[PDB]
């Protein structure tokens, strides 16, 4: 189903034009609550006191169709930054007069056109208008993909870049500090863009997509179809599911108006199947919270079945023991050698089960310890140990830092890693378990690595911007990380390798204590809102998993990357640097993350003391 | 097989051992009935004569004369089962769901055509097993209802303990049957009780605690107490002595005996889990068979 | 249209179960998630140490099934305001395994039963279940509208309303009036007046428990409730409580609650605040 | 708010503070002259050497005051100077190098984690708060108790802690502007304070609250607390809160208490605590007031929680800590 309105420039008999537009297959009008030639006076006689009704009235519809049915159109008359001080002060009445009496009507939405870079005073009127009590009305902002002056045919002798409009819409939403009320209605022209730029227009909140009538082709039949060019246009709008309006004559073409929507139905049922998309689907795509904390917290069934959902986690880790299985027992010693494996945070089972076929797979006798500190997943995991599994699984309910182990282990293998690397705190859990490993022992996964990479995302930032909560620092939000997704920022420069973990740390003093200074160089005029993390590991020799940019090795789908906000952005030019101090602080009651940010402008300290964000033990 | 949890044990006038076993872990919570004519081949399946299972888990068992066996289910049911002799086999005469909750107790009086059900539902109910139906329910209890015992010699007289903290003494007769024992310290709740065969008027009870009490009915200021447990008390049984012994059971997974004069003789440490169940020999009455958690069968002695 | 459940006192299968009470009508089940004589050591060896599972897993069913279909009960031999300190603390423990069981699930719902008026601990040991993390789950507390001794037959020679109001009352304001807390009455033999019934009616009821044995029988051995019993259905109709049926077998009682739907006397800014 | 010097290192003039009243210094000073003469005999008045520790030594003072009754009582002692605080371990190695010597044995650490390399026949601490309990002087030495001889003797060897209603509008209010920024508008309510006695009126006589004894024998041990106490009004008042006092044996006969009527020194030495209540409770003469107090530790973190259930059922303050804890 495609949900399509129409677009009129006049309405005589609104009775009639609904039940018109209503069997041509539209589900709502966009027509003006007052007439677009209708021009008034406020401030001077005689046409001040002009007499009879300023426009129809709202006893023409119910309720029900005042607010399903019909979206407003402001009057073009009105030019609220006319440089004209008569014409703008008229203007400022006449807009505040069309937008209380559309929230009178209590429409859904509302549209207002911008038509140039300054719309300065229409900000202003705007959010006062959302201010004054008068809401729930969306605002939708005609802004055409394409300047008007930019799409005209070159006629002139004496008078002969893209992202010209983009700059119309993004003045306007800053300046109306990113209003929830306030979002994006695009006009599609006969010229396109660039793919990035409509990559960034579809970022926007974008509610409904104008279809003039006047870029569709004819056919040798007579019916209306698209350019190639737009149909991969209106596949990409598809997926958000916004609204289409067709604006404009339909006698460009031998039919009427429904052979439009007809065409769109059929873009529709015949646009392209989606792949290396769907994994968040449908979906993780504005994916905004706070990291798991596995160890601190006991992880519910309902979230253990999300991790164990990834095939591709479970054939590397059993490819991993496969692997070490075969070259730490040779074929002569196939079955009087015995591999000690122990399965540190089993979880419901899937590690040790991998373990087990992997034992199998390889020909090799393995005696497994299958240990677990959360209370619940332990039942679980004496489930299959009194069902399937039998006596060489030993099930362990504990921590495994704390748990006394009668035989020193040939292999331990974990998946205690986060979108971080080592945000769940696996080092901290693996060191307290490292002594009961064999002095020739092998660790699963063997090392892993966490990357930085400096990223541009309104979005995400006004969305963490959002994220004040009562009873706390109210900038609070902006020290602490997010697990976000990655279409929803744009990334600056190529990752930087932060933090390395290897197991076991035969290190003199072991100390997860961690600091280093990334730089990054800018190539773009863009704004600093963050930094995206990344990380990558190595289960067992070559056999690896990663969730880094433009890693060949599998794992891309395996974690959502992470987010460290900062609180004051900063614009940027290209050639300048950026150098992000990262610390990684462990007190012994908690573990946090420290940065700050000394290039090209020295910002503050980020969660100073995990004022603002931990992670437990 | 048989489940792990053995819930109950009875010793019939010939040597035969009647236990009782429900799951309480697995995902299937059902029950079992077995019958050990030899008890030291307890609790082998192997070396049994008869077994059965039942539809639900199984709290508590007793024998009817001599063939025939009461069961108290998790389904709320009183079951009588007949031990068909040799055709190894046990077939089932009548299921009666009258509780609306678990029964936790049921005693058979001496007559062996009567008995009486105490459930999780308060209700405490007295059963005709001849017209496989029931008599009378007393709803006295205010809470859940413990242990049932019929007093031996007497069809008309029972007790009754619950977690109300009421020790009941019954008599079918009055208009108002049940009537409240009270001593010192009984205001903990009573989890087992039993009759003292060669005493009047006298009966032993347990608590939640561990005491193990010896009460005359008459003159109830003179009732002897001891700290014999720690936890609550699972079962009590007297021997077959003139002077009887009393053997206790308990949550912390010993078994003790005390004498005439409420003394201890024997401790048993060998369970590793809630011993649930004791039962004295007919044939050696120095010889007492207790049950547990730990699916272990242990028979004891006398010094 | 009437939205029911089944309480059951313990389960043998619940695959089978779940089929078998589906086919009688009702939409959830009220059942254990712990078997309610599976009484456990956390303090005292060896019983301490008991081996193999404490439950039957997650695994038995789906999570939408966990979520939609599945209403967990506390065990009832915990007493988490035993005047003995050994029951007290082992209770203590007992109480937070369950609780955090039904949230490990994904239950929409937990039964906590009130049997006295004293609650004081569990409150204490409920609101912090709540404050820590664990969420999601509505917790019914299953309170009594008369007091079992109050119920009860006078049968004791020897020891012959407001009452159970304090229980939820004062729990209740313990517990700080939390959103995750819930009532569920169990209708008795004998109902308290009228006024005292409105004023339970008052309370965020999300169930009503209807034991098998307050049914009467009537000519054609059909379930049926007295008026009194009646009107008191009829209010809990306009509230769209859910009502679980406990008890016996000795089961379509929901018939008679559909009969006395579709034959209901006539008569939804009741709640508003602004 | 109270001190605590197990989270947090004092500073120098805090302890200054602390080591200003005689009283403390003469009754532990007598603690160990009584303890020492009971445990060594007359004939082994040099063939004897007592082993003591301190534990929580400070900056010296119960360490010379352990000195100075081994002289007055003429027996020999080898002492062990333990403190967390690495500041106070400065002070602490003043006095070892210049005035005490080899039989002082400096120790730098955690009690509770301090690996002692010979046992101790005396053990003696100053971890006591307003509350007795507050500054987690069990748990301190709970873990210290492990390098004590079977036949040792703690010092303290026991304390008990105290409540009492109270009617005190002057403090109601002074706790009602004590609201920050940045968190619960109602958090000051949900913990305790160290008060004045004349700015509140007891409204009945305190009860005894929980009570710890050293060193604990018990099978399982657990410093988790939960306890009822009721009082009868005699007055037309409001119930503002529960003062908090304590009581403590240091050695036989030996005490300290901050109790109200109390004949045993130290009523100077400690400022009662205050437990406040967000719903003040007007009551009648003849009402009773039960409230649930409850001690709890986590592993991570120990604090109160209370109630009132009696005339007027209250709700439980401070729920998990969330308002008020007390680190390790
Ligand atoms: N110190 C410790 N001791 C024992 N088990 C632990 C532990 N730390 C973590 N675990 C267990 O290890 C499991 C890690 S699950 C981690 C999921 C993974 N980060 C992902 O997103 O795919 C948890 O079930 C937890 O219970
Ligand atoms: N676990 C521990 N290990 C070592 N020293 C400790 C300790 N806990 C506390 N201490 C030390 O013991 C001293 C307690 S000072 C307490 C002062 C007392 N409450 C009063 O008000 O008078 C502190 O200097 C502290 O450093």
């Amino acid at each position: 189903r495609v949900s399509s309105g129409r677009d009129v420039a006049c309405v005589t008999e609104v009775a009639d034009t609904l039940g018109a537009m209503a069997n041509q297959g539209f589900d709502f009008l966009c027509m003006p609550i007052f007439h677009p030639r209708f021009k008034r006076e406020f401030y001077k006689e005689p046409a001040k006191s002009r007499p009879g009704p300023q426009t129809r009235s709202d006893l023409l519809l119910s309720g029900r169709d005042w607010n399903t049915l019909i979206v407003g159109k402001l009057s073009d008359w009105i030019k609220t930054d006319s440089e004209v001080s008569r014409i703008r002060k008229t203007s400022e009445a006449a807009m505040q007069q069309e937008l209380n009496f559309s929230a009178y009507l209590g429409l859904p939405a509302f549209l207002i056109p911008l038509k140039q870079e300054d719309n300065s005073n229409l900000s202003r009127l705007l959010i006062n208008h959302i201010h004054v009590g008068h809401h729930s009305t969306m605002f939708w902002m005609r802004v055409p993909l394409m300047a008007p002056n930019d799409l005209r045919d070159d006629l002139i002798e004496n008078e002969p870049g893209e992202e010209r409009t983009w700059i119309w819409w993004h003045n306007f939403r800053s300046l109306c500090d990113y209003n929830k009320k306030i979002a994006l209605a695009i006009e599609i022209g006969a010229d396109l863009p660039s793919g990035h730029v409509i990559d960034r227009w579809l970022g926007e909140p974008i509610k409904a997509a104008f279809l003039p009538t006047s870029i569709f082709l004819t056919n040798k039949k007579g019916f209306p179809v698209l350019t190639k060019v737009h149909q991969r246009l209106i596949f990409k709008l598809f997926k958000l599911e916004v609204q289409f309006v067709i604006s404009g004559s339909h006698h460009h073409s031998e039919k009427d108006l429904c052979s439009y929507l007809q065409y769109l139905e059929y873009l529709s049922q015949n646009s392209p199947p989606p792949n290396a998309y769907e994994m968040f689907a449908k979906g993780y795509e504005d994916y905004l919270q706070s990291p798991l904390q596995p160890l601190m917290d006991n992880l519910e069934s309902q979230t253990y079945e999300v991790f164990e959902k990834d095939p591709v986690k479970y054939s590397q880790y059993q490819q991993a023991v496969y692997k070490c299985l075969l070259d730490r027992v040779p074929e002569e010693e196939k079955e009087t050698n015995i591999q000690i494996l122990m399965v540190l945070g089993a979880g419901r089972g899937p590690l040790v089960n991998a373990s087990l076929r992997a034992a199998k797979q390889a020909e090799r006798k393995i005696k497994v310890y299958a240990v677990e500190k959360n209370p619940n997943a332990v039942i679980t995991l004496e489930g299959w140990r009194y069902e399937e599994w039998g006596s060489q699984v030993t099930v362990v309910s504990g921590d495994m830092r704390e748990w006394k182990a009668p035989e020193k282990a040939d292999i331990i293998v974990s998946e205690l890693l986060g979108s971080f690397g080592d945000n769940e705190l696996s080092p901290e859990c693996l060191d307290g378990a490292q002594h009961f490993l064999k002095d020739d022992g092998v660790s699963i996964p063997g090392e892993y690595t966490s990357y930085l990479a400096p990223i541009s995302s309104s979005k995400l930032y006004n969305e963490v911007r959002a994220c004040r909560e009562k009873d706390r620092d109210p900038e609070a939000q902006f020290e602490m990380p997010y697990v976000v997704r990655l279409h929803n920022f744009h990334q600056l420069s190529d990752p930087l390798p932060c933090f390395t973990f290897h197991h076991p740390n035969k290190d003199d003093v072991i100390d997860n204590n961690r600091y280093c200074c990334l730089q990054y160089r800018v190539d773009l005029n863009t704004v600093l809102h963050g930094f995206a993390g990344y990380f990558n590991t190595v289960l067992y020799k070559d056999v690896t998993l990663s969730i880094c940019p433009e890693s060949h090795s599998p794992g891309m789908f395996s974690w959502f990357p992470i987010l460290f906000p900062i609180k004051q952005p900063i614009p940027m030019r290209e050639g300048d640097t950026v150098c992000v101090r990262f610390w990684r602080c462990n007190n012994g009651k908690k573990v946090w993350y420290e940065w700050a940010v000394t290039s090209p402008v020295c910002s503050a300290i980020h969660n100073p003391t995990g004022r603002s964000y931990t992670i437990g033990l | 097989c048989m489940e792990v949890q053995i819930g109950a044990v009875r010793y019939r006038r010939d040597g035969a051992l009647l236990l009782a076993a429900s799951s309480l872990s697995s995902r299937t919570w059902g029950g079992s009935i077995w019958v050990f004519k030899d008890p030291e081949g307890a609790p082998n399946e192997s070396l049994c004569t008869a077994g059965v299972q039942t539809e639900a888990g199984v709290t508590d068992v007793a024998w009817v004369s001599e063939k025939g066996i009461l069961v108290a289910s998790d389904s709320g049911a009183v079951e009588l089962w007949e031990i068909l002799e040799k055709e190894s086999l046990l077939v089932n005469k009548f299921a009666k769901y009258e509780h609306d909750d678990i029964v936790k107790t049921l005693s058979v009086f001496s007559d062996g055509t009567q008995a009486v059900s105490g459930g999780k539902d308060f209700s405490v109910k007295v059963w005709d097993l001849s017209q496989k139906a029931v008599l009378k329910s007393y709803n006295a209890h205010s809470s859940e209802v413990n242990c049932v015992a019929a007093c031996p010699g007497k069809d008309t007289i029972f007790l009754s303990c619950g977690e109300d903290g009421r020790i009941l003494l019954w008599d079918t007769r009055k208009p108002k049957p049940a009537t409240r024992i009270d001593f010192c310290a009984s205001d903990t709740i009573p989890t087992s009780v039993t009759w003292h065969p060669e005493k009047d008027d006298t009966f032993a009870c347990g608590d939640e605690t561990g005491n193990v009490s010896l009460v005359n009915i008459k003159n109830p200021d003179s009732a002897q107490t001891s700290a014999v447990h720690s936890q609550n008390i699972t079962g009590l049984a007297y021997s077959y002595h003139s002077s009887p012994f009393l053997a206790s059971i308990s949550e912390d997974c010993t078994v003790a005996v005390l004498d005439a004069d409420f003394s201890e003789v024997f401790r048993d440490l060998s369970h590793r889990d809630f011993v649930t169940g004791v039962a004295w020999s007919p044939l050696d009455h120095s010889k007492f068979t207790t049950v547990g958690w730990d699916h272990k069968v242990l028979h004891h002695h006398l010094p």
